[PDB]
Order: C-alpha cells, then structure tokens, then sequence
C-alpha cells in the first residue's frame, strides 16, 4: 500500500478485509484452515513389561500369603471345608479383579480423540493458537460463528506466548508441551510427508485462495490474472506441486 | 491394603478358625 | 462395605449351611451339586457385575486438578468473591471454561 | 438387589421341594 | 455443529438430503409433511422427533 514493493508472490489468503485494500490474482492454489497436532505418544507394549496385575506389589503379597497358607494346608473332614473357603476366597479375589479390569478397559474405552475443532474449543488444558499478524489471526477476529469466537477469546486471553512468528517456530511448538495450531493445510501436507510424526486432526475449516499481491488499481493485475489462468492452463502448475511438495 | 487388607484380615481369621476347628 | 443392601449375603449364609445339614443327614446328588454350583455361579456373578459397575463410577469421577475439569465436574460445589476481584473477569468471559464456570 | 433375592428365595424353595421329592 | 461445518454437512436441495440419508451416516432435519411423503413412500426411513 505504500507502493515500496510492486508485486507480492509470498502465499497470503483473499480475505475481504484485504481485498478492500489491495487487489489480488486468481488463486493459483487453494486452501483450507486445519489443526496440526502430535500423534498419541502412548499405547505401551508389552516388549518388557506388560501390566498383569492391578497394586503388584500387594498383588505378590496375596500371592506368597496363598502360597503361604497352601504349605499351611499341605502340612496339616476340615480339609475339605478349608479347602473350598480359600477356594471361594480366591473366587472373590478373581471376581475382584475381574472387577477392576472391567473399570479400567471402561475407562480408556470412553475418551475423546479431539478430532473436530469445537473439541478443541471446548477444552482448555490443550493450549492453541496461530501465525501472528497473520490471515488465520485476522479470521478469527472476524469470524462470528460462536465456536471459532470462543477459540479467539482464548487466544487473546492468553496472547504473551501462544502467538508465533514463524511455522518452524509452530515445529518447535508443536513438539513440545501439548500445543495445536490452526494454519494452513499445505504447509501440514508439507510438514507431514517431511516428518511423520504428526498428524492433521480434523477437516478444512474454510476455504480461502493464494493470490499474488499487487497494489490496487492496475492493469499489472489483470495481466498477472490473465498469465496465472494460462499457465494454470499449461499444467506447469501440477509440475511444480508436484516437484516440490513430494518430500 | 483397602480391599485386600480385609482379605487380608479375613484370610487370617479363616487360618485361626481353621486352627481351632483342626485341634 | 458393597453399595448394595445387605444382608442377602447373610440370607445366602443362613440358607447355604441350612442345605448343606440336610445333604449331610441324607442320583440327586449331582443334581443338587451342579444347582448349588450354578446359583452360587449367578451370586458371584451379581456381585462382580455390581462391584464393576461401582468401581466404574469412581473411576469416572477424577479427581479435580484442573479449571476445565472442575467445570465439567457437578458435584463439587464451587465460588469466589462477589462484587470485586476474581468475579468481574468472571462476569464477562467469553471462553467456554470460564462460560461454563459462570454458570 | 433384593430383585436377586426374590429369585433366589424362589429357586431355594423349588431345589427344597425337588429334594422332598427325589428321596 | 452445523455451522462450524456449514460448508461439508449442509445440503443444497431436498434431494441430496434423502441420499445422504440412504448412503451415509445422516439423519435429516426439515419440515414433515415431505417427511410424511416418504415415509409413505419409502420404507427404509422413518420420522424421528415431534
């Protein structure tokens, strides 16, 4: 706007809050809001250890008092009698077990995998955020849709640490802590076949468009439209996408 | 302990019955 | 101390030495052994089935160690300071949390 | 779970009487 | 719920409703006397609610 640069290829989104500013180009790509996030660092195996019992150490301890009480048994009518109380006696601790487990599998059967946004609205233990002075910071000033507004309403209560300047910056915040951002799904296309330890939770939130940035008013533009819808015709789009975002 | 210390109060209780029953 | 009423045990106690006294006074033998073992089976059963679902409830019931937490929990009854601080950003916060928390 | 105890009484009365009856 | 997905769940006519109901997992929601029209029409589905 200051006419300091003349043409911006640098990817930025067609909002209308830039559109009644500066103009743009027909989007040479599309775009949709996503969720970056790490993948569930848990399920431990059973490669060392395994988990057979619930309190172990307590568990040991019932097990060397019945094999205490089985030598008791073995060294001295009443037989048969003593022998089917530790009998039910292990039937109630089995069922106690039994009862344990079945509380424990209910548990971590009924957990919540955040894989819509409103799930990240809802929580606040998950802490998210976007690109500072960015196209996503400014969507969501003027989003009027009461989730996205509630999503806003925590970032900016929180804005001391939970704006970024970079997307690498946003790597280095998502693996770390227990961070999610909200950005621009080619970059988690990009991020995700470079390093696959992440995941993208959740759909295109909106659609938006990568134009090239001109100032306003100008047949450079129109020309600049008309030289994006033919090369776009010519495919070497596809070849460059293709070229660069593989690997 | 909890739950199994009172199996574990039990479990004696049936070891003193069955001393006293086995006499 | 089960959440069930008592003394049923007490009744299955009372009941159990009764019919064993009259086996003992006494091909209906397996007949009453397999439908003694088999009512015995259907106890245990209804006690395991109502410890799991005891042992459920208190295993959904975390303890509380966070905001959010402590707003989708109910029972715990919870408050601050009216008409000054720790209630004002109370009265006009807008995230779901703090919503909820208001209410 | 004194639904369980109705059943059980109920059952308790019919393995009596098949006792009466088999001897 | 819907207008956080306004632009992937939202139908743009009465007839993509009723496949979307048939192929995926989709409930429907519009007024009943179209409803009442398929119910005695078709009789896979059903009307829920009042």
């Amino acid at each position: 706007i200051d006419h300091k640069a003349d043409l911006a290829v640098a990817p930025l989104a067609i909002t209308y809050v830039r559109e009644k500013v500066i103009d743009f180009s027909k989007p040479f790509m599309t775009l949709g809001i996503s969720i970056l996030y790490r993948k569930p660092n848990g399920t431990n195996p059973g490669v060392f250890s395994f988990l057979n019992p619930l309190s172990p150490d307590i568990w040991m301890y019932v097990l060397l008092a019945y094999l205490g009480v089985s030598v008791v048994l073995f060294v001295i009518l009443s037989t048969r009698i003593v022998g089917g109380i530790w009998w039910f006696f292990t039937l109630i601790i089995i069922s106690s077990y039994t009862a344990n487990l079945a509380a424990f599998l209910t548990v971590e059967r009924m957990e919540s995998p955040i894989d819509s946004a409103d799930d990240l609205a809802k929580q606040t233990k998950i802490e998210y955020g976007a690109v500072e002075d960015g196209a996503t910071m400014t969507f969501f000033k003027k989003s009027k849709i009461s989730t996205y507004d509630k999503m806003w309403a925590f970032m900016s209560s929180r804005r001391q640490s939970v704006l970024v300047k970079s997307n690498e910056e946003g790597i280095q915040r998502v693996l770390t802590s227990d961070y999610a951002f909200l950005m621009e799904s080619t970059t988690i296309e990009f991020v995700t076949q470079r390093n696959c330890n992440l995941t993208q939770i959740g759909g295109l939130i909106d659609s938006k468009g990568y134009g090239v940035g001109t100032p306003m008013g100008s047949p450079y533009r129109d020309k600049i439209t008309i030289a994006i819808l033919q090369l776009q015709e010519e495919g070497k789009l596809h070849m460059m996408k293709e070229k660069w975002w593989r690997g | 302990v909890q739950n199994i210390g009172g199996i574990f109060i039990v479990l004696a209780a049936g070891l003193v019955l069955s001393v006293f029953v086995a006499v």
